[PDB]
């Protein structure tokens, strides 16, 4: 992080930002208890309300979390959750198996590394592709196949080798990048 | 405000009045208003390298100050588009003017302000939200193949006080408005930056991917990174911009941006008439890679001073699209043109040369412009990885690699991909020389390799060491002849030229051999040392037997296999299929083991 | 020899320079 | 088979244990990295915290009349001095302006005197400095080009990074490995 | 139009080589022309150089020579150097500035266009796809040119390349089974290459459609800076506002390298290898670049520099910052002219940049490429053959040593080897190339895909 | 799989100990930090601010009328 | 202390290159340091180059982009470069400056040393007799380090010099018949090699040991002018005054003597060599020459520089002038990288000039000159006879020849050859040149004495 002190703060404010703006996303109720208690540190600067320069105030002087390392492993963590529950968005996931998910992936060394990254990945391809695919067969098929693919990981979860979803995630990938002829 | 031009010495203008004129500013020289940039500054006078021809300008024409530094301007309208040196439009000069050249001092703008562009923003963004440079704040649908992402400039932060609702919104219209300390930025969608100064990013990862070329001889022996620093020195008529172009087309990079620094400028119209007709599959469809590519082109004939800019330029657009989350891929067309720029500059501000004319700070230049290539962390809040793969083809003048642009080079590029001479005339494209080149890269990409091509690691090794072996026993031979050379050498040798002339060859220009996957780069190295270790087994072990077997027994026997090994180049990865391909050589290699076992 | 002579284009403009 | 099969099973579990104790050394390496990290930043925001407190004192200091005369026609004379100057200007803080009106006055005999050069001090009545500033002077030249600055935020900074050496021996005592002075 | 009075300055400060500088100028204009009037009344021509403040640098093209300082008058023209083109230029012959040796009339303009030119939009460029039919074989067969096409003739003193030039001249046309404007500069040609070039334009019924820039040996050194311009100047006149298709030879660009040599060491500018400009790689793209087509305009300029490798060095300066320019080059030999092979040309160290896109299905045949590259393969190897003969005598060769040893001869005597006024078609290089490619079996033709020769090597 | 459970399990185990060990000594010596330089405050604050205020104007060795 | 204001001047009189020149200075003080404010606040800092009446020739550590006459601040601190240095520099990186870069505070100095050094008197200066143990063989068998001596690592692009020194760092230890603090100064790395080194440290846990300056590819280039001064600086500060037993490296002084080169190239002084300073040779001593070890002191400052040569050229005036000031050089072979040796160590041209004191009974073995010699000398006779072969062909070889080349063969696959985390300690080396020389008769080892040869040789 050769960044100058100036953009590494507000780098760090930011972080910091988009940590609450991930957690509010996520879980709007406030029902995840756990992982909300595990960022308190940062999420009380969005909680209560504190402006920019406040926030900016408080990492200059060692107050807020300013490691932009542990920082971004953090909001990587968050990103990765929110990434999967919004993919999943129509099949709510079960919320112990939320705090599974987001355990495993806290315990993962390196995510871009991780399988689940992959994953969320492949899932991320045929969502964007369902977002304005028309209905042809192909799109139909590729939506069919998606939503059980989604109830699926709902129902289990990206961090398991679970066959039926990784043949399933073989199939639809294939079937996308077919050629529509 | 105006200062007044004084003298005029070639690309190099004087101009007094220019008191508090900054270093490396923009000004306007001439009643054109030909671009330039303040590059020395003694007492009230600045001396200013006009990125112009300046013929024509007289003493006392006012130089305008624009107080900001050559600039760039990043937003949607990049992708597809051929720049010039300072990044103007130059098929909306041909629309604007009707004309054929490029009008000394038109000012037309970077990118289109008419165009409506498909702004989505980021929807957890709202009103009272921190936000912070580098983070994406809409997603623009430019085209098929590439989604803009709509980032806060670098330096920019604060609360938002409007995020624009989706919609169709102009470079112009304003997008984001912001506030910090009190302090209200408005944003459009257009982001002015420096080229000069680096494009801030979280951290710089280690290369770690390769970027996959279309050839064969670069990606096996020699294989570079998404990320890494690569030169290509090599005289006239080696291949080194059709290598470069060959990567633009067929490469594992999300962008592309080529720079075309002071080389032909029919390779920039051959550019423009392939690219378009040229198509890559996204999710079944066939969509254009014109629509990912930029170029940025200053021709040999178009103002010297202008390669820098062009250079500089290219990296800058190409760092743009790295901070959004691709795998950008800049190719230099030919930085011994960049350098030959700043020694004609040099020779005006009659510094003091150093080796072969060039300027003192030539090294510095080249690693400052070859440091901003890495894999990268992207800035910003959403988590991102982008790259920019740096290939800067070398000019050495005479072939000769002691070439100080080529020396300089070389202390900086990570990989390099030596061209021969002596190939390229033998037609043996791609030129490069297996013996020199080298790639810092293979230990960090034995990762990727061990998992995804776990037999080609070996494959690989085993090759360079017949081509070493080849090398030495040909020293040899040159003086001695073949009469004493042992069987297990001639096997070495001409095992060696079956990968030499069908391996490493391939002709670029043909169905078959434009893009050679990794499966079929492969799959042939995987064939041919197969076939050089039963040709070694059986020689060896019948050696102490009667019935000696040598290479004369194996070429007569199998001739027929002979030739398919060197006719597995031929097999088309689209008219043939993968599967197919590698189906095919199972089947030579099947036919390899019976016909040595059937010998032996 | 270019050095060299470069070297003394200076030394005779500095000169000019002092008178 | 169960000898290849066992080979392949002992090295993927000895290349993972090998990965382990690097990512062990390596967050070791970090902890400790951070650790040596923030005590050196505790130590560096006590020594804020004492220049800050200077600053206040000083800023205390100036209030006192009596004292802050003669430390102004001081910072005066040394500018002065430090310029050497034939026609000088004096920037001051708007209620300090009768006090360095009555150092420049005391300034110009006594500088005529100890440099033979005859000297014109006008003070700046149009741009004063900041009011916040704690005290002190700018002294610039005719044409404004060259400044000395003697005002008391610049002048604590001067000695105090002159001085760090002292301050660290003193706050947090001396160091024992440190054989050698010389 | 410029209708304000022209100054003529007699404030001539100093003179040294051929740079006169002038002094208490008012408002220099940089690259202006400036008309000298000596003493004895000879006028001279200048071009600025160089202004600072008051004092222009004029370059005298004639030379500095009885330049006086308090006598001489400098007016100046108030414009950069700009060229009177009319389409009437063909058929004429000028001298390295542009002045008519051939007893007729001044260049009644249609147009003064800047010497320099432009740059041309590369948006707008065309990419040449019109392969010429040069008759050559070792030009049509493996180093096919295109229409709109840098490709110089590089050469050494006293090999056939004029010859070879005249050739092309006379029998350049398109592969479509029109004629070719030619506009001729020549920089310090001596009196016998001229007056070849000029009869052999007139021996055909070509001389209607030439245009010549004579600069002999004995005339000005600094003029031949402005000899190729002007001629480029024309060709861009009849190829993008006339519409013709113009063949520009420009013949020793190693004199007019050599000149600029020359005016860069009068100016003490920075020198690349063996003491040429740092910019003369700039300065030959400059000349060079100014060929090619051009988008909505049916003209194109096809430019064959020819020019003298010294010491027959390809990697003089000369001729690698031309190849790094061009797009080719067509390398004449000594050890094929000795032999008395005609045109000794070594296809080895020739290229042709737009052979690729020139050449396949629809334009010419469909196994151009491979049988170029065949021939270029068998060639090379040949050729290391004979090296390896060199050394291990007649008796090592191995069989297909000596088929590619009989390729080599057959190849140099009957692909290579051509009348000078023997027109050969396309098909039938192609032909002797498939002739003499079948000394070899199938299996030893490696570069041509067995689809290629299962239909063309029979026969 | 097992021993490299128990592994696993040993190393986060003497990890977070040795995390509180280290944050702990760093606690330690931040408090000696703060005890040491609050005996010595005003001591350097006093010789900080004579020095400061002492100003003795001087003019330039080199000067020379 | 300096208690009087400092004088802040607004009167730039020109910017060119990296220098800045002002004018009307109060009695400029040379090598002063100077503080420039640009105009949006920007500071940057330099130094006084030199110093003519009233003006000052300022040398910008990051770079003249930005500065403009008439509102650039240069405040003139009135002393030279006092570089502050403390214990607690351990542990740390800093940039090419001297600032933190590890987000840790600025350095809260023990003391402020002159970068410049204070030279020591020679009479006071301990010869450097302890061996330092590598564990590389191609270093400790025949090319060995004194604790205290300056022994470069010429190399050029693409070599693994930065794993040799890496090697050689985390490996350096005394020979058993004090742990080493590794100060670092990289300048020019790119981010890649950097990052290298840090990772290298951290894993092998001595970083609490290590004090990084890094001077990346993109940081300025008259910044790590002082990187290696500030480097050593802390060195002496920690070997000298905290008794430390430093081991400095010293990453391009290939890119500290082009920085050298474009300021000299500024100022337009009088070039030495290929452009260098005439005054390369005493710059390049002031750095190298402040390693070794005094009376009195129980620290050391062993100083590895590491130099990437132009062209592979030894005769460079870099490593020239490097090779006339250090004791000794470890040569990295480009020929030997190719053939995937590690380390590439070449034996030949390199070589360690406190070797031949630092070996020997006592303190390493009796044979250990004895075995470095004759595994010299048969290598060069071996090259030789690889160099003959080459040209007359194996058969023509004697027996002796065949021995030496199968002795040269092994010495290149066992003796050379090591693992990067491999540290042979010296009597395994000694092992190793024995179990070699064994390959020839007792009458072929000319060089050994025949005491040594009866006592090691049989075994
Ligand atoms: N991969 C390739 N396949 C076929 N031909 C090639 C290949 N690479 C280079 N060439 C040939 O080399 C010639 C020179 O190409 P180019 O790279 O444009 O020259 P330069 O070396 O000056 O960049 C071209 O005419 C082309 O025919």
């Amino acid at each position: 992080g050769g960044l100058t002190s100036e953009q590494y703060h507000s780098q760090v404010v930011g972080k910091i930002g988009y940590i609450a703006r991930c957690m509010q996303t996520i879980d709007p109720e406030n029902n995840l208890k756990k992982i909300r208690e595990d960022y308190q540190d940062v999420l009380i600067w969005a909680e209560k309300n504190y402006r920019f320069e406040e926030i900016l105030e408080a990492s200059k002087s060692g107050k807020c979390p300013n490691d932009l390392d542990a920082l971004s492993r953090r909001s990587l963590i968050l990103q990765e959750l929110l990434r999967l529950v919004s993919s999943i968005s129509p099949f709510k996931m079960k919320l112990d198996l939320i705090e599974s998910q987001y355990e495993k992936m806290k315990q993962h060394v390196n995510l871009w590394k991780s399988d689940y990254h992959v994953k969320l990945n492949q899932l991320n391809q045929l969502t964007d592709y369902l977002k304005n695919a028309a209905p042809t067969p192909k799109n139909n098929f590729l939506r069919a196949m998606t939503s059980v693919l989604q109830m699926q990981i709902a129902q289990y979860g990206i961090t398991e080798d679970n066959e039926g979803i990784n043949q399933l995630f073989k199939l639809g990938l294939h079937l996308l990048a077919m050629a529509n002829e | 405000t105006f200062g007044y031009v004084h003298g005029v010495s070639g690309p190099v203008v004087t101009a007094c009045d220019m008191a508090g004129a900054a270093m490396y500013e923009l000004v306007r020289v001439g009643h054109s208003e030909l671009v330039g940039e303040i590059i020395r500054l003694e007492g009230d006078m600045a001396t200013i390298q006009v990125y112009e021809e300046t013929s024509g300008v007289s003493v006392g024409d006012p130089v305008l100050r624009t107080g900001k530094p050559l600039s760039v301007e990043l937003g949607p309208g990049i992708m597809g588009a051929i720049f010039d040196g300072i990044q103007r439009p130059l098929s909306d000069i041909s629309s604007q003017t009707q004309s054929i050249y490029i009008p000394r001092g038109v000012n037309v703008s970077a990118l289109s302000r008419d165009i409506k562009w498909e702004f989505i923003p980021s929807k957890n963004l709202r009103v009272g939200s921190h936000i912070t440079g580098g983070d994406i704040y809409g997603i623009v649908n430019e085209n098929s193949l590439i989604k803009h992402k709509i980032m806060l400039p670098p330096r920019s932060r604060g609360s938002v006080t409007y995020i624009a609702p989706p919609g169709n919104y102009d470079a112009s219209d304003v997008v984001l408005e912001l506030e910090f300390e009190g302090v209200k930025e408005k944003l459009s969608m257009v982001q002015v930056w420096p080229v000069r100064q680096v494009r801030p990013v979280t951290e710089k990862l280690p290369a770690n991917h390769p970027l996959l070329t279309g050839q064969r001889v670069l990606d096996a022996l020699f294989p570079c990174v998404q990320g890494g620093t690569t030169a290509i020195p090599g005289a006239f008529g080696c291949g080194k911009t059709v290598i470069s172009q060959s990567l633009s087309k067929y490469s594992n990079s999300d962008v592309i941006i080529y720079v075309g620094c002071g080389e032909r400028g029919n390779e920039m119209s051959e550019v423009l008439r392939d690219f378009p007709e040229l198509t890559m599959e996204v999710d079944g469809k066939v969509e254009s890679i014109m629509k990912r590519t930029a170029l940025v082109a200053n021709t040999s004939n178009m103002p010297v001073a202008a390669r820098e800019a062009s250079i500089y330029t290219g990296i800058t657009l190409s760092e743009y699209f790295r901070d959004m989350g691709y795998h950008v891929s800049m190719m230099a067309d030919s930085t011994s043109r960049w350098a030959e720029a700043l020694r004609e500059i040099s020779g005006r501000l009659a510094e003091m040369p150093a080796d072969s004319g060039y300027p003192a700070y030539l090294g510095a230049r080249l690693a400052s412009f070859y440091e901003r290539a890495g894999r990268v962390k992207c800035l910003g809040n959403p988590e991102r990885e982008g790259s920019v793969s740096i290939v800067g083809a070398v000019s050495p003048p005479g072939g000769d690699f002691s070439d100080p642009v080529t020396s300089a080079t070389l202390g900086i590029v990570q990989v390099f991909w030596g061209l021969d001479k002596k190939l390229a005339q033998r037609k043996h494209f791609p030129s490069v020389n297996w013996l020199i080149s080298y790639s810092k890269y293979m230990r960090a990409l034995d990762e990727y390799y061990d998992k995804h091509f776990t037999e080609f690691v070996p494959l690989r090794t085993k090759a360079k060491e017949i081509l070493q072996e080849e090398e030495d026993l040909a020293e040899i031979v040159q003086l001695v002849g073949k009469a004493s050379l042992a069987e297990t050498d001639k096997i070495t040798l001409e095992v060696a030229k079956l990968i030499k002339d069908d391996f490493l060859q391939q002709n670029g220009y043909t169905p078959y051999d434009r893009f050679c996957p990794f499966y079929k780069t492969v799959g042939m190295l995987s064939n041919m040392i197969s076939f050089y270790d039963m040709a070694r087994r059986a020689v060896e072990t019948t050696a102490q037997s009667d019935n000696k077997i040598t290479w004369s027994i194996i070429r007569e026997h199998m001739g027929e296999i002979l030739y398919k090994l060197s006719s597995m180049k031929f097999k088309d990865p689209v008219k043939d299929g993968e599967a197919k391909i590698k189906a095919d050589y199972a089947q030579l290699l099947e036919d390899m083991q019976n016909a040595f076992r059937s010998l032996e | 020899f270019y050095r060299l002579k470069k070297i003394q284009e200076k030394k005779k403009i500095i000169k000019e320079k002092s008178e | 088979l169960v000898q290849t099969q066992r080979l392949k099973i002992m090295e993927y579990y000895e290349k993972k244990e090998k990965q382990i104790e690097q990512q062990k050394k390596i967050q070791m390496s970090n902890l400790m990295n951070q650790a040596r990290l923030k005590v050196l930043r505790a130590r560096d925001d006590l020594i804020t915290d004492l220049l800050n407190e200077a600053k206040q004192r000083l800023s205390k200091v100036v209030k006192d009349t009596t004292r802050y005369q003669v430390l102004l026609d001081g910072l005066v004379l040394q500018g002065l001095y430090q310029l050497l100057e034939p026609r000088m200007i004096v920037r001051c803080r708007k209620q300090d302006f009768p006090l360095v009106k009555a150092a420049v006055q005391k300034a110009i005999p006594m500088y005529k005197i100890a440099t033979k050069k005859d000297v014109d001090v006008q003070i700046d009545l149009e741009a004063y400095l900041p009011e916040d500033i704690a005290g002190g002077v700018e002294i610039y030249n005719g044409d404004r080009k060259i400044k000395v600055s003697n005002t008391l935020e610049s002048r604590l900074d001067l000695i105090a990074q002159q001085m760090m050496p002292e301050v660290r021996g003193a706050l947090f005592g001396a160091n024992a490995n440190r054989k050698f002075l010389d | 139009y410029l209708s304000q009075p022209r100054l003529t300055y007699k404030t001539v400060s100093g003179v040294n080589g051929p740079l006169v500088i002038l002094d208490h100028v008012k408002f220099p204009r940089y690259a202006e022309i400036v008309h000298l009037t000596l003493p004895d009344g000879t006028k001279r021509s200048g071009q600025v150089l160089e202004v600072s403040g008051s004092k222009a640098v004029v370059q005298v093209f004639e030379g500095t020579s009885g330049i006086d300082a308090k006598k001489t008058s400098c007016e100046f023209t108030g414009d950069i150097l700009r060229t009177p083109v009319s389409e009437d230029m063909l058929g004429r012959v000028f001298n390295g500035s542009g002045k008519p040796i051939d007893r007729g009339p001044v260049v009644l303009a249609e147009d003064f266009l800047d010497i320099m030119g432009q740059p041309i939009n590369p948006q707008c460029r065309i990419y040449p796809e019109e392969m010429i039919q040069t008759g050559i074989s070792a030009i049509d067969g493996m180093n096919s040119i295109a229409r709109g096409q840098k490709i110089p003739i590089f050469s050494a003193a006293g090999l056939p390349h004029n010859e070879i030039a005249a050739q092309i001249c006379r029998q350049a046309g398109l592969v479509k089974k029109e004629n070719f404007a030619i506009v001729f500069a020549a920089m310090g040609v001596n009196m016998e290459t001229a007056r070849f070039f000029k009869s052999d334009f007139e021996e055909n019924g070509s001389m209607d459609n030439v245009c010549l820039f004579l600069n002999l040996a004995n005339d000005p050194t600094i003029e031949r800076i402005i000899t190729p311009r002007l001629a480029l100047t024309t060709a861009e006149f009849l190829a993008y506002q006339c519409e013709k298709h113009v063949l520009v030879i420009l013949t020793d660009m190693s004199s007019y390298a050599e000149a600029l040599r020359e005016v860069s060491a009068a100016r003490e500018e920075v020198p690349g290898r063996r003491g040429f400009p740092g910019y003369m790689y700039t300065d030959l793209a400059t000349i060079y670049e100014r060929a090619g087509r051009v988008e909505g305009r049916n003209g194109s300029i096809t430019q064959i520099p020819i020019l003298t490798m010294p010491n027959d060095d390809i990697t003089h300066p000369i001729p690698d910052l031309t190849g790094y320019i061009t797009e080719g080059q067509i390398y004449v030999d000594r050890q094929l002219h000795n032999r008395q092979i005609y045109p000794p040309i070594n296809v080895l160290p020739s290229l042709s940049r737009l052979m690729k896109s020139a050449i396949g299905e629809g334009m010419t045949r469909k196994d151009h490429a491979d049988v170029s590259n065949q021939l270029y393969a068998c060639y090379a190897i040949g050729k290391d053959v004979q090296a390896m003969k060199a050394v291990v005598g007649e008796e090592a060769l191995t069989s297909d040593d000596l088929l590619y040893l009989e390729f080599l001869q057959k190849f140099e005597k009957n692909f290579i080897t051509q009348g000078p006024y023997e027109n050969r078609t396309v098909y039938e290089t192609l032909d002797i190339g498939w002739q003499l490619l079948r000394i070899f079996p199938k299996e030893m033709l490696k570069r041509i895909p067995q689809s290629t020769l299962s239909e063309f090597y029979p026969r | 799989e097992q021993e490299f459970q128990s592994k696993q399990q040993a190393a986060m185990g003497s990890q977070g100990n040795l995390s509180a060990e280290v944050e702990q000594a760093t606690r330690r010596q931040v408090q000696g930090m703060q005890s040491s330089q609050q005996r010595n405050r005003e001591r350097v604050l006093t010789q900080l601010l004579g020095m400061v205020c002492d100003v003795r104007p001087q003019v330039h060795p080199n000067y020379r009328i």
